[PDB]
């Protein structure tokens, strides 16, 4: 199968900005009969996918001439000369010169640029209601960082702890632009009460050294 | 059938 | 160009879903229906096209076998069914016009699960604000809702997606406020899970 490469994964702009998003396919795209089946489709948060640019370069019914395609042979290049908060979203490259199967790139979020933010890390013990039941969940809020990627550890009487881990991170923030994570690791009562220090531990862009905040559970 | 963005798909002609 | 396609679907490993692809506007039988899945990451997948004047298929490899493509011209629907069903299966399943016009997304969840009604518990501490929050864990099928206050608060809230596995979803969400505002008034998280008959309210109490 043909596969296409996307760059980059995630793109922050801001609004007004130029974006440019490449798509480089394993093989040309140059069909015999001298057509090139490359199309871009973004899709909108909560939204179905939509046709921006078909055939390399031509732009689809209704779509406003901000959106530009351009390249050949395994390159191309979409690109929007100044951005809108309506086009932020995931932009996918496709090819259909190469069929079955059509294929895609694994798709560009474009995301909005703003000021480096330190998280804001709260960590929960397990409550009496779960631990009567013979449960024991800790949960670490790893709230309004920027940038978006960020790396979670619990470490338990100083050692880490990979099994029951349940991750989970919200999309970006719609008035502050950051991002935040939720991390609870479960045990059962009696693991958790077989220990004391319970932490949870982030590495991320705004510090050096690991981010931690912790608890003993007494 | 064929349609414009998808070449030979289910087109024998666009071969 | 409209295309409207059934809801979510859940099944067990080893079944057989079908989702249909209602479509109006353009002429039925002038474009192959094309389906499209998106996985847990986003990433997109082919599955195959059908042309719906004479019925013709064409399958990406992956699926030859397992899929089956279907039209009715009487009521300008197309038709997706998958069988042996897995976990690798479950994604949000597209009909697509061809390539041009995208349906609305059906779910397909595979998994051994019944349903089953979370437990919610309270997240409360063990600075000039205080965050609070609410686990609701172990559900099954989704969704849940939740607010806040019965919605009056609803700024400096996260309510996280929900996640699968082992079978069962979690989802939590947190509450950030003035560190005069708790322990001295009142949070609450109040949490539905229609498909248990679960209404559940649970308030925040200092430790
Ligand atoms: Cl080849």
């Amino acid at each position: 199968d043909v596969v296409m490469t996307q760059t980059p994964l995630s793109l922050p702009v801001s609004l007004g900005d130029q974006a440019s998003i490449s798509c480089r396919s394993s093989q040309s795209l140059v069909h015999r009969n001298g057509n090139t089946y490359l199309h871009w489709y973004l899709q909108k948060p909560g939204q179905s996918p939509k046709l921006l640019i078909h055939k390399v370069s031509n732009r689809f019914s209704g779509v406003p001439d901000r959106f530009s395609g351009s390249g050949s042979g395994t390159d191309f290049t979409l690109k929007i000369s100044r951005v809108e908060a309506e086009d932020l979203g995931v932009y996918f490259c496709s090819q259909s010169t190469h069929v079955p199967p059509l294929t895609f790139g694994a798709g560009t979020k474009l995301e909005l640029k703003r000021a480096d933010a330190a998280p804001t890390v709260s960590i929960f013990p397990p409550s009496s209601e779960q631990l009567t039941s013979g449960g024991a969940s800790v949960v670490c809020f790893l709230n309004n960082f920027y940038p978006k990627d960020i790396n979670v550890k619990w470490k338990i009487d100083g050692s880490e702890r990979q099994n029951g881990v349940l991750n989970s991170w919200t999309d970006q923030d719609s008035k502050d632009s950051t991002y935040s994570m939720s991390s609870t690791l479960t045990l059962t009562k009696d693991e958790y009460e077989r220990h004391n220090s319970y932490t949870c531990e982030a590495t991320h862009k705004t510090s050096t050294s690991p981010i931690v905040k912790s608890f003993n559970r007494n | 059938v064929c349609n414009p963005l998808t070449g030979a798909l289910l087109c024998s002609a666009a071969e | 160009v409209q295309l409207l396609q059934s809801g979510p679907e859940l099944e067990k490993p080893g079944a057989s879903v079908m989702i249909s692809c209602k479509a109006s506007g353009s002429s039925f039988t002038g474009y192959n229906m094309n389906w499209v899945r998106q996985n847990i990451g986003k990433s997109l997948e082919w599955i195959g096209a059908i042309d719906p004047y004479y019925g013709g298929t064409s399958y990406n490899q992956k699926f030859k076998g397992r899929a089956t493509l279907t039209v009715d011209k009487s009521s300008s629907t197309a038709y997706m069914h998958l069988k042996s069903l897995t976990s690798e299966d479950s994604a949000v399943y597209y009909c697509v016009s061809g390539m041009e016009y995208w349906g609305q997304g059906t779910s397909v969840t595979v998994s051994s699960a019944k349903t089953t009604a979370p437990s919610v518990y309270p997240l409360a501490p063990v600075g000039s604000s205080v965050t609070l929050g609410c686990l609701v864990k172990g559900y099954f099928p989704e969704p849940v809702t939740l607010t806040w206050n019965s919605g009056s608060l609803s700024s400096g809230v996260h309510t996280f997606p929900a996640v699968l596995q082992s079978d069962l979803y979690t989802l939590s969400s947190s509450v950030t406020v003035t560190s005069s505002t708790w322990p001295s008034q009142s949070i609450t998280c109040n949490v539905a899970h229609p498909a248990s008959s679960t209404k559940v309210d649970k308030k925040i109490e200092p430790r």
